[PDB]
C-alpha cells in the first residue's frame, strides 16, 4: 500500500523568494567587516565611506539577563540586533547620536523591529493648526526620541514621523492586529487620523510612557525642571531585590489622558482634562493602576 | 520580400519582422552569457623561416576582411569597371566619350574603395580586442543571422547574492548586475558596425533595479525616476563611448531597447519605473517642435505574471515585448501568451533546451553533479530545477527519447525540433551562445570550431529558419503529450 | 520523516516569537522530561507549552500518549498532562468533570502560582485552579493542536501511526498544507476549514521555515521546517481567549 | 532478491559504460579535428603558391625562383614550397600584403570577380 | 530518520567533548550556510569542523555535496569544501595535488591565521598555508567520518541515499553499531575493522546517547541519539594525528 504523500519534486529553492533572499543577504551583511568592492571599468578600490561617532550600549549584556530570565528573543537574535545597533549608529547619511533597541511587535504578515535614537539635527515639525492641542516640539517629553522601524534586521529603515494628540488620543479607542506594513489603514471608526505608520508610533509613545523603568535611586529628578541626573551616590541591590516592582521607577513622563506629558491650559473655567495633575517624576512601579478585578 | 541574409544562407522565404517601427528583429535571440568576466576579456590581445603558415595574419584577417563592406563595394567597382570597359571598347563611337567619363568616374571610385580598404586591414591590426575569440564567435553569430543579443547571466538564485541584493558603499558609481556584459557587448556593436553596416546589430538591454535596497525604499517615487534616469544615461555611457553617443545632426541616437525585471510585486509597485521609462522613450513636444529627445526606443517587460502584464498594459505603458519561459516541456505561462497575442505584443521564450540539456548525450546518462561540474551547460543548479520541476530525470530520458525519435524521422538534431516548437508556439526563441571551442554548442553541432570542418558554413540548420513547419501531425500529437 | 518534535528545536525555531524558557528551566527539563517519561510509562512526552501567573512561577506543561486510536470519525488521542512550576518536578493534572468544566470557562484572568488557590463563584462554588488550569489547556489543545496533513497513517486495527514515507508538504505557505491533529488522515479536513482570519502563516521560502501564529488563541505557535522535514508547536503566554475577532482583523 | 541485486548493478554498469563511450567518441572527434587541422597547415604553402585564383606569383617566375634554390642548394637537404617562398619574399618579389589581398578576393567565394564571367 | 545532521544539535551534545563555538560564529553559521548552500547546488552543506590558528582567526571549514553514488564497490561521495575565518564570507578551499600533499604531511605545529603566509621545504619548495590546511581537512575526512550502520541504503540507479525505515542500531554502545560513510550500507564492514584502541566509546542507556570520540585525531567526535535517531559529527583542534599513540593507550 503505497502512502499518500509518497514524494514530491520542487526546485532547490522557489522562484518566487527574492524578497527572502534579499533578507537574508542583509542580515548576514551584518557579521565580520566589509570586503573592499573594487570598482568596475578599472581595478582602483573603492573606499569605504568614513563611519559616524555614535553612542550605544551593551546588548549582548542584556540578551543575556533576559535570556537568563527566559523572556524577550533568543540569545542569537539579540546579537544580530547589537549588529543593526551598530549599523545604524554607523551610517553617515542618518546622522544619530545614541542608539537603544526598544523591542519587537508582532504582526499578521510581517514584524517590526522598532530602535530609538536621538539625531544630531532634528528635523522640521509643521506647527500646530489653530483649533488643535499645540504639538510638542522635538526634544520634549512626547518627542524626545525619533523611532526607526524595520521589518528584518539589517535591511532597509524607515524613520516614523512625529506624534500629535489627535492620533494618541484617537489610538485608546481602537484596538487592532499589526497587519505588519506601513501603509494599512487602521480604523474606519473610530476614526483614525493617519496610516499604520501613526498607529504604530502612537503605541509606542504610550508603551514607553508606560513601561520603560530604571532602578530606584539610579537617578535624581531635576527640583523645578523634568531632568534626570545620574546618582552618584548609588548603591546597587542585588539577586531578587530587582524582583520587588517597588525597587523599580518611571524613567519617562507620564503621558496624560490630554495626548501629552505635560497639559496646555488655555488663557483666561479649565476643564477637568486641563487639570490633569499626574504623578512625581520619578514614580514608582509599586504606586501603580491595577488593572480592573475579573470574574474569578 | 524575403530576408535577403535568410534567402542565400538557408533558402529561407520568412520575411523580416520588425521589433519596433525602426529596429528589426531576428528569428532566433541570443541571450549572452560571457564565460569569463570582462576585465580578463577586455584585456585580451590577439597580437603574438619567412613564411608562417599558421600565423593568424594570414588565416584570421582574410576571413575578417573580405566581409567587410569596403571589400565588397571593391570588388563590384572593380566588376563594372570591366563590364564598362567590355562595352566601351565595343561601341567606339560619340557615346564612347561619355561611357569612357564613366570609367573615369568608377576609377576614383575605385581608388576611394581601395583607400578605405586599406584603411580597414590597418584598423584591424592597430586594436588588440579584435579577432579574438570571442568576438571572432559574436561575428560568427551575427554572420549567421541572429543578429539580435540580450545582456544575461548566472542570475537569482544560482550566484553571489550580495552582488545583487547587497548595499553598495556610497561613493561606487551607480552600476548594477549585468554590467561588463554591456560593456563587452557594446565593444562588439562598435567593432562590427565599422566593419560593415551602419546599424547591422541590435542590442537589447536589461534593468534589474534593486528593489530591497535602503536607498530605494527610503526614497520613494524620486527616488526611482532619478535610478532609473541614471541607469539609462550609465548604458547609453556603455554601448556607445563617450565619443560618439550624439548624432552630427546634436539629437541623442537613443538605445534599441530597455527590458525590465522585477522581482517582488507585493515590496514596490513597478508603476513609476514603468512610467519613467515611458517618459524616457517618448519626445516632449513643445508647440511642432520635438523637446526633450527619445532616449530609449522600446520597453519591454521579464517574466511578469500575466495580471500584472494586464495592470502595465491599463495604465498606457506602451509595452513592445515580453520574455518568459516557455519549452517543449515547460508550459507554465500559457495565459501570457494568449495576452501577447490579444494584445499584439511579441513574446520571448527563454529556455527550449532546458540548458543544453536536450542534447545527444544525457540520453541514458546519470544527472549532472554541480560539485563535480559539467561544462556542456550552462548552469547545473538550473538544469536540476528544471529537471524538478519536469518532474525526474525518468521523465526528462523519456521526452529525450521521443524527440530524439522526432529527430531522426526527419534528420535534424534533437535541440532543433524543440526550437521549432518553440517557434511554432509564436513565441521568438532564446538561446545561450556558446564560447571556447564549444561555439554553436547551443544548436548541437559538434567540432565546429575551426573553419577547416565549418568551411564558413553557420552551425545551424535550415529548418529552424522556415515559414512552414517541419513537424508532421504525429509529431505535434507526441510533443503535446509530453507535456 | 520525524517521529516526535525536538525540545530544543522547538525552542530555537520558536524563540523570536517570543516562545522561549529560562536556561536554569532548559536544563532541568533536559534532564527531568526522561525521568517522567519512564516513571509514567509514556512512549512520547514532549513539551505542550508554558503559561503565565500572577507570580513569576509560571506552570510548564508537558502531554504524553501512549495510545492513539480512532474512534467515531476522531483520532483519540489518550493524552496525559503534568505540570511544573520549575523543570525539575512534575505533578499531573486530572481531568475535570462537565459541571466544572463548564463553571471553570467563565473565569477569567491570568492566574496565580500557588496550584492550592480555590476560586470563589456564582450560593457559592468553590473551584481549584488546576482545575481551571486544565479547563484552558484543553481548550486550546482543541481549538490549535496543528500537525502536517499525511505525516499520520492509519495501520491495521485502527491506530494511528507517524508516516514513515511523509516526503513533506508542497506549498507550506498554504493553509490547506496544515490539519488538526484529532483530523483522519482520510479525511481532507484541514485549517483551510476553520474561520477564515483566525491563523497567520509567514513562511520564508528561502530559509524555508513557515511559521503558523493562532490569531484566536495569540500565545500558540507552531513551525514547520521543510528542508528538513521538522514540526513543532509551543503555546506561550496566558491560556484566555480572544473574543473580539472580527473588531480587531 | 539476488537476481534484483544482479540486474541493479548491471544497470548502473550499463549508464558508466554509455557515459565512458560517450567520452571516447568526443576525445575521438577533437583528434580527427586537430589532424585535419594539421593537414591544412601543411598543405596551405603550396596553394597558396601555386593555386591562388588570384596570381599572386607568375608560374615563370616562380619556376625561375625555384630552379635559382635548387641551384644554389646543389652548391652546398631539398627544396620545398615553404623555402621556395620565404627565399622569394626575401627576394622582396612577393610582399605579405599581396598575400592577403589575394586570400580575401578567394575567400569572397562566387562573389569574387575573378569567378564573374568578365 | 534525519535528512541532514542539524548544527544546534551538533553543538548541544558535544558541548562536554569540548566542541565549541562562539557566539557570533554561531549566529554567523545559523544566517550564512543555507545562503552558500543555496548560491551552488549543494542539496547537503554543513560545518566540517574548526581548526585553531596562531593569531587568532580560527579556520571554520565546512562541507558540501549533492548526491551520493556508489562506485567501485564504495560510496563515492563527491564533495566541496569551504573555510571561513568569520562566519558570514565562504570562500572555496582549492584541492591539492599529490606530491604537494606529501609535502604537506611534513608541517607541523598549527598553521598561522593569515592564508597569505608560505612555508619553505626542502633545492627548496613554497608551500601555501591553503594547500596545508585542505591537506589535513582531507586526511581528517579519509581517515574517521562516521555514520550509524545501515542508516543509508541503495536505490534504482544505484545512488546512496538515507534509509526513511531505520529502525535505530541495535546495541548502540559497541563498535559494530557505526560505520564509515564510504563503506558500502550492505557490506558487513563497520567501524570495528580498524585498529583495535583508535576509537572510544561512551553511552548513556537512560538518556540513550553514544559519543565516540577519535584517538587517533583526538580532537574527533560524533554523537548518535537513539531516541530522536539523529547523529552527527565534529571536529576541533589543528589538524594534527597523535602517532605517538601507542605510549598513549
Amino acid at each position: 500500500s503505497t502512502p499518500p504523500a509518497a514524494n514530491l519534486s520542487v526546485p532547490l529553492v522557489p522562484a518566487a523568494s527574492a524578497a527572502a533572499a534579499a533578507a537574508a543577504v542583509a542580515k548576514a551583511s551584518l557579521f565580520g567587516d566589509p570586503e573592499p568592492v573594487l570598482d568596475p571599468e578599472s581595478g582602483e578600490p573603492i573606499d569605504p565611506d568614513a563611519p559616524n561617532e555614535f553612542e550605544c550600549e551593551d546588548v549582548e549584556g542584556d540578551g543575556d539577563l533576559l535570556d537568563g530570565l527566559g523572556v524577550g528573543l533568543g540569545r542569537q537574535e539579540m546579537y544580530a540586533a547589537m549588529l543593526a545597533v551598530k549599523r545604524l549608529g554607523e551610517d553617515a547619511k542618518r546622522g544619530v547620536s545614541t542608539v537603544r533597541f526598544f523591542g519587537k511587535f508582532f504582526g499578521t504578515q510581517a514584524d517590526y523591529y522598532v530602535f530609538e535614537t536621538t539625531l544630531q539635527s532634528n528635523p522640521d515639525m509643521p506647527e500646530a493648526p489653530e483649533g488643535t492641542i499645540p504639538l510638542e516640539p522635538y526634544g520634549e517629553g512626547v518627542n524626545a526620541y525619533i523611532y526607526f522601524v524595520s521589518n528584518t534586521l539589517g535591511g532597509p529603515l524607515q524613520q516614523l514621523p512625529y506624534v500629535t494628540p489627535e492620533q494618541i488620543k484617537a489610538s485608546r479607542l481602537l484596538r487592532r492586529y499589526l497587519t505588519g506594513r506601513l501603509d494599512a489603514p487602521v480604523s474606519a471608526f473610530p476614526a483614525f487620523p493617519g496610516n499604520e505608520a501613526n498607529y504604530l508610533r502612537a503605541l509606542i509613545a504610550r508603551i514607553s510612557a508606560a513601561t520603560v523603568c530604571c532602578p530606584r535611586g539610579f537617578f535624581t529628578a531635576d527640583d523645578d525642571s523634568a531632568e534626570l541626573s545620574a546618582n552618584d551616590e548609588w548603591v546597587p541591590l542585588k539577586g531578587r531585590e530587582m524582583a520587588l516592582p517597588v525597587n523599580w521607577s518611571h524613567r519617562y513622563a507620564h503621558l496624560k489622558g490630554q495626548g501629552r506629558t505635560v497639559t496646555h491650559k488655555r488663557d483666561p473655567f479649565w476643564t477637568a482634562e486641563e487639570m490633569e495633575a499626574g504623578p512625581p517624576p520619578l514614580a514608582t512601579l509599586d504606586t501603580d493602576a491595577p488593572l480592573p478585578a475579573a470574574t474569578g | 520580400a524575403p530576408d535577403p541574409v535568410l534567402n542565400e544562407l538557408y533558402g529561407s522565404e520568412r520575411p523580416a519582422v520588425e521589433l519596433l517601427p525602426g529596429v528589426p528583429l531576428s528569428p532566433i535571440v541570443n541571450s549572452c552569457w560571457l564565460p569569463a568576466d570582462a576585465k580578463a576579456m577586455l584585456a585580451e590581445s590577439w597580437i603574438p623561416p619567412a613564411f608562417e603558415a599558421a600565423a593568424p595574419e594570414y588565416n584570421e584577417l582574410v576571413r575578417r576582411l573580405a566581409k567587410t563592406a569596403p571589400f565588397r563595394k571593391w570588388n563590384e567597382l572593380t566588376i563594372q569597371a570591366k563590364q564598362l570597359e567590355q562595352e566601351v571598347a565595343g561601341l567606339k563611337g560619340p557615346d564612347a566619350e561619355a561611357k569612357q567619363a564613366e570609367l573615369e568616374n568608377v576609377k576614383v571610385q575605385i581608388a576611394d574603395a581601395e583607400a578605405a580598404v586599406a584603411e580597414v586591414k590597418q584598423s584591424f591590426s592597430d586594436d588588440p580586442l579584435s579577432l579574438t575569440g570571442w568576438m571572432q564567435a559574436l561575428t560568427d553569430l551575427a554572420d549567421g543571422g541572429m543578429t539580435t543579443f540580450e545582456v544575461s547571466g548566472q542570475g537569482w538564485p544560482y550566484c553571489s547574492l550580495r552582488q545583487l541584493f547587497g548595499e553598495m558603499p556610497s561613493a561606487a558609481p551607480p552600476a548594477g548586475f549585468f554590467d561588463g556584459v554591456e560593456r563587452v557587448l557594446g565593444t562588439f556593436k562598435r567593432r562590427y558596425e565599422k566593419e560593415r553596416g551602419p546599424g547591422s546589430v541590435q542590442l537589447m538591454l536589461k534593468l534589474a533595479p534593486n528593489v530591497f535596497s535602503d536607498a530605494w525604499s527610503t526614497g520613494g517615487a524620486p527616488a526611482a525616476v532619478a535610478a532609473v534616469e541614471a541607469y539609462v544615461e550609465r548604458a547609453r555611457a556603455n554601448v556607445f563611448g563617450p565619443d560618439g553617443g550624439v548624432t552630427p545632426e546634436g539629437v541623442p541616437e537613443p538605445l534599441d531597447l530597455v527590458q525590465l525585471v522585477w522581482w517582488d510585486f507585493a515590496a514596490a509597485d513597478p508603476l513609476p519605473v514603468l512610467k519613467a521609462l515611458q517618459r524616457m522613450a517618448t519626445d516632449q513636444l513643445q508647440v511642432v517642435s520635438v523637446s526633450e529627445p527619445k532616449k530609449i526606443r522600446g520597453i519591454g517587460l521579464v517574466d511578469f505574471p500575466a495580471d500584472r502584464l494586464k495592470a502595465a498594459i491599463q495604465a498606457g505603458v506602451p509595452i513592445t515585448c515580453v520574455q518568459v519561459e516557455h519549452s517543449v516541456l515547460v508550459r507554465s505561462a500559457q495565459p501570457v501568451l494568449d495576452l501577447c497575442a490579444k494584445y499584439g505584443i511579441k513574446v520571448l521564450a527563454r529556455g527550449g533546451t532546458l540548458g543544453g540539456l536536450l542534447s545527444a548525450k544525457y540520453l541514458g546518462a546519470p544527472p549532472p553533479d554541480p560539485v563535480r561540474g559539467d561544462a556542456d551547460l550552462d548552469s547545473v543548479p538550473g538544469c536540476l530545477d528544471a529537471v524538478n520541476n519536469v518532474g525526474g530525470w525518468a521523465r526528462l530520458q523519456a521526452a529525450l527519447a521521443v524527440i530524439k525519435g522526432i529527430a531522426d524521422k526527419h534528420g535534424v538534431k534533437p535541440e532543433t525540433v524543440a526550437l521549432r516548437w518553440q517557434i511554432d508556439a509564436g513565441c521568438f526563441p532564446l538561446v545561450t551562445t556558446r564560447w571556447s571551442s564549444r561555439v554553436w554548442r547551443q544548436f548541437g553541432y559538434e567540432g565546429w570550431s575551426s573553419f577547416e570542418v565549418s568551411g564558413g558554413r553557420p552551425g545551424v540548420d535550415g529548418p529552424l529558419f522556415q515559414v512552414e513547419s517541419f513537424l508532421d501531425v504525429e509529431d505535434v500529437r507526441a510533443l503535446a503529450g509530453l507535456a | 520523516v520525524q517521529l516526535e518534535p525536538n525540545i530544543t528545536l522547538v525552542l530555537k525555531h520558536l524563540a523570536s516569537c517570543g516562545a522561549v524558557v529560562s536556561a536554569e528551566q532548559q536544563a532541568a527539563l533536559d534532564h527531568s522530561i526522561p525521568i517522567k517519561r519512564i516513571e509514567a510509562g509514556l512512549r512520547s512526552l514532549t513539551l505542550w507549552g508554558r503559561l503565565t501567573t500572577l507570580n513569576g512561577k509560571d506552570y510548564l506543561v508537558a502531554e504524553g500518549y501512549n495510545v492513539a486510536s480512532s474512534k467515531e470519525g476522531a483520532a483519540v488521542y489518550e493524552t496525559k498532562y503534568f505540570y511544573s512550576q520549575d523543570g525539575a518536578r512534575w505533578s499531573d493534572l486530572q481531568p475535570v468533570d462537565s459541571e466544572t468544566a463548564t463553571r471553570c470557562a467563565r473565569i477569567k484572568g491570568m492566574l496565580s502560582g500557588d496550584p492550592a488557590k480555590n476560586y470563589e463563584l456564582e450560593l457559592v462554588f468553590q473551584i481549584p485552579e488546576l482545575a481551571v488550569l486544565r479547563c484552558r489547556v484543553d481548550a486550546i489543545a482543541t481549538a490549535t493542536s496543528v500537525i502536517p496533513t499525511d505525516s499520520t497513517i492509519l495501520n491495521a486495527a485502527s491506530q494511528v501511526v507517524p508516516n514513515r514515507l511523509f516526503a513533506g508538504a508542497a506549498y507550506p505557505e498554504k493553509l490547506e498544507s496544515y490539519q488538526h491533529r484529532f483530523s483522519l488522515p482520510g479525511s481532507g479536513v484541514t485549517l483551510s476549514q476553520d474561520l477564515r482570519g483566525t491563523w497567520a502563516v509567514q513562511y520564508d521560502a528561502f530559509k524555508g521555515v513557515a511559521q503558523v501564529r493562532s490569531l484566536l488563541f495569540p500565545g500558540y505557535f507552531f513551525y514547520y521546517a521543510a528542508n528538513e522535514l521538522t514540526w513543532g508547536s509551543l503555546y506561550v503566554g496566558d491560556g484566555l481567549r480572544n473574543n473580539d475577532l472580527i473588531f480587531m482583523l | 532478491l539476488a537476481a534484483n541485486r544482479s540486474t541493479l548493478a548491471d544497470k548502473a554498469a550499463s549508464t558508466a559504460a554509455t557515459v565512458d563511450a560517450w567520452a571516447e567518441r568526443q576525445a575521438k572527434m577533437e583528434a580527427e579535428l586537430q589532424g585535419k587541422e594539421l593537414e591544412a597547415v601543411r598543405r596551405r604553402p603550396t596553394f597558396v603558391l601555386r593555386e591562388l585564383k588570384p596570381a599572386v606569383a607568375s608560374a615563370d617566375a616562380v619556376e625561375a625562383a625555384a630552379a635559382e634554390l635548387t641551384a644554389q642548394a646543389e652548391e652546398a637537404k631539398e627544396v620545398t614550397d615553404i623555402d621556395i617562398l620565404s627565399y622569394m619574399m626575401d627576394k622582396g618579389a612577393i610582399t605579405k600584403d599581396a598575400i592577403i589581398q589575394a586570400l580575401a578576393v578567394h575567400a569572397l567565394g562566387d562573389k569574387a570577380y575573378t569567378n564573374h564571367p568578365a
